[PDB]
């Protein structure tokens, strides 16, 4: 036949004359000449290079784009929308004898190669749907709310006669039903025939929920939900909580025996699904040199600082504490038996108004390992160790906390101040110890727990007191205090000028939202190859300023009458250090790290202090 | 004050143990440069070696 000549349907429907053998035939020379026959704008072979790009990474999947076969032959596009599933088995022979074509003995490397259609018109909402769309090609958007794990589907079945012990020859599965065979050529029988497990072949099979996403439902109607179906190179690819759009085939469950089930009756639906789409920090030898480069620039450090949360006004000293934090240092084993860690802790407290929270978001959105949890709220994630059960599978999991599920990484606790005795015993333990023991349920272990704390805090009352200690404001206890390295006190003091700046940049948000800066996007790969490849040194040329500096803050204290003085004090020293030191992918610590270190350590117990002991020790230590 | 205002919990709880060592932050420089310098070793790699 033609092509003009299929468009004259003469059977019953469309399902009847595709399968006639004159015209499949027909289509698949036609789609021959459609693989190997197509040119671009300027005329490239845009399938050709694409079937020489399946021959390196030796993928089993085709991209195909609808727009351009409807651009060149219609009846086909026509089938394509109305009986898919027949069209798709036709197009993936004539797809695996291409590739053949140009790729000899790839039917080893590969069986059976793939299509996803790309493009496609029409895109449905999930309460649109109805009976005139079943079995079609469909189109449609929502969030994956669940997902299952991946378990082996029937490709290739070998059957056992129990008679006569043979292996019938493979044999093919079609997604629809079960097969089973009746005839044992050797020994001429219908006995008994089991499937054998072993010289059989299987498919990768997975099972997703997809839910109508909140903002577009029109107001008081409730989100709708269905059911996608996934096969193959498919699975694994959208985590729960995404947005995602499918282009897949909407059948029916043949439910099981419609006889009983007294009522109306009613029939239940699916989504087989075809092409998934979603609706990064590793890096290459392009982007290296390019860190380098930058890294020799002097004056690096205050480009970091000005390039963290890049939409909070003012408030350097917490935007420097932020990025020590999210740096690091180097963690220390000497001779395993004695270990000093990395990470710099780092706490807020500050009065109602001050965003806090806002920092809190802007860490989780720039760092690698990052996990939130809420003290006195509603979270996705707890604080303490647990044994619970399963909903969906019925089983009993091990899980831990934040801390546990952010090891190397970066803890955020919000409202820090309102813990109940279990949380807080969880976190002095990680803090201390850093590990998490459990004995629950038959199962005693310990768990590792080196994270990074980043906490937010509100004074008691409501304001801060500034005739009083630190330890007087706060509901937390010195065992807690002690083990953060940096403290930041944000105070809202009443000054005119500032509060002119603050509600311009306020009131231009909202006017802008009506319907030196680094780019993030590099600051967040050049945070993690920093802190995979860089381990700064500590050559003690440099000792002699440091062991005079801690005697004179020590000799100073003690007089004063205040907080005690520590070697903990010059433990943060040094690990801060580390920190300013590897921001310029250094290879010796200089002295001029140390000193933006000293401010740091000198400016926290200077303004963590009484207003008598804080106006003696501003004026004592001018030098530093 | 006595030792036994100093902490916060029952005094005979005390009777139960055998050694009780009470360590004293006392400041004096000389001491401070030995064990400043002790901890600065550590960091650079020293007591490794
Ligand atoms: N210095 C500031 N610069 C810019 N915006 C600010 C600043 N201080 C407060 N805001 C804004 O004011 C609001 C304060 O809300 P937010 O929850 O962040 O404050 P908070 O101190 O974390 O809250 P609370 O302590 O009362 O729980 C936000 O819109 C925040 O962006
Ligand atoms: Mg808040
Ligand atoms: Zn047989």
């Amino acid at each position: 036949l033609t092509l003009e000549s299929l468009s004259n349907v003469k059977a019953n429907s469309y399902s009847e004359w595709i399968t006639q053998p004159n015209v499949s035939r027909t289509i698949a020379r036609e789609l021959k000449s459609f693989l190997l026959e197509y040119t671009d704008e300027t005329g490239r072979s845009v399938y050709g290079a694409r079937i020489r790009t399946l021959g390196e990474m030796n993928s089993e999947s085709l991209e195909v784009n609808y727009r351009h076969l409807a651009e060149s032959k219609a009846i086909l596009a026509l089938f394509l929308a109305k009986c898919p599933e027949e069209m798709l088995k036709i197009f993936d022979l004539v797809a695996m004898e291409a590739t053949e074509l140009h790729y000899p003995d790839y039917a080893r490397i590969h069986s059976e190669i793939h299509v996803r259609i790309s493009d496609f018109p029409t895109i449905y909402s999930l309460r649109e749907l109805r009976e005139s769309n079943l079995s079609s090609l469909v189109r449609v958007t929502g969030v994956v709310t669940r997902r299952t794990g991946v378990f082996p589907q029937l490709k290739y079945v070998k059957f056992n006669c129990l008679k006569c012990g043979s292996i019938l020859g493979p044999f093919f599965q079609d997604s629809n039903e079960e097969i089973r065979i009746s005839f044992c050529t050797n020994c001429k029988s219908k006995g008994p025939f089991r499937v054998n497990g072993e010289k059989t072949v299987y498919r990768n099979y997975q099972r997703v929920t997809l839910q109508e996403a909140p903002g577009t439902v029109p107001p008081g109607r409730l989100p709708r939900h269905r059911e996608v179906i996934l096969l193959a190179d498919l699975v694994d690819v959208s985590k729960p909580g995404e947005e995602v759009e499918v282009t897949g085939i909407y059948k029916n469950n043949y439910d099981g025996n419609l006889n009983a089930k007294n009522g109306f009756p009613v029939f239940a639906t699916i989504i087989e699904a075809n092409s998934i789409k979603r609706r990064v920090f590793s890096w290459t030898e392009e982007e290296e040199r390019e860190f380098r480069k930058i890294s020799r620039d002097r004056g690096i450090i205050d480009k970091i600082i000005s390039s963290m949360a890049p939409s909070i006004y003012g408030h350097r000293d917490i935007k420097t504490a932020v990025a020590c934090s999210l740096f690091g240092g180097v963690p220390k084993n000497v001779n395993g038996k004695h270990s000093i860690r990395g990470d710099i802790n780092v706490l807020l407290l500050g009065d109602p108004g001050t965003a806090k929270s806002q920092i809190l978001k802007y860490v989780e959105k720039t760092a690698h390992r990052a996990v939130f949890a809420t003290g006195q709220g509603a979270s996705a994630v707890g604080l303490t160790a647990s044994v619970r059960k399963d909903p969906i599978t019925k089983e009993w999991t091990l899980e831990g906390g934040a801390l546990v599920l952010a090891d190397k990484g970066v803890c955020l606790i919000d409202e820090f101040d309102k813990m109940n005795d279990q949380d807080r015993t969880s976190i002095h333990e990680a803090m201390e110890q850093q590990s998490i023991s459990i004995s629950k349920a038959g199962i005693v272990t310990t768990l590792q727990a080196r994270c990074s704390i980043i906490a937010a805090a509100n004074p008691n009352g409501g304001r801060y007191n500034s005739t009083l200690p630190l330890a007087q404001n706060v509901s937390l206890t010195e065992p807690i205090l002690s083990r953060f390295d940096i403290l930041c006190v944000v105070r809202d003091l009443v000054d005119e000028e500032a509060d002119e700046r603050l509600a311009t940049f306020v009131v231009d948000s909202h006017v802008r939202s009506h319907p030196s800066p680094i780019p993030q996007e590099l600051l967040m790969k050049y945070i993690h190859y920093a802190r995979t490849k860089i381990y700064p040194k500590l050559h003690q040329m440099d000792m002699d300023k440091v062991s005079r500096v801690y005697a004179d803050l020590r000799r100073e204290s003690i007089s004063t009458g205040s907080f005690p003085i520590t070697v903990r004090h010059l433990e943060s020293i040094l690990r801060i250090a580390e920190s300013f030191a590897k921001m310029r992918l250094s290879e010796f610590v200089s002295s001029y790290d140390l000193d933006r270190a000293i401010k740091v350590v000198v400016d926290s117990f200077v303004d963590a202090q009484k207003v008598s002991v804080r106006r003696q020790l501003r004026r004592s230590f001018a030098i530093y | 004050k006595s030792p036994g205002d100093n902490i916060d919990f029952q005094t005979t709880i005390l009777s139960r143990f055998d050694m009780i060592f009470i360590v004293k932050d006392d400041h004096n420089e000389e001491r401070d440069i030995s064990i400043a310098n002790h901890v600065i070793n550590i960091h650079t790699g020293n007591a490794n070696a």
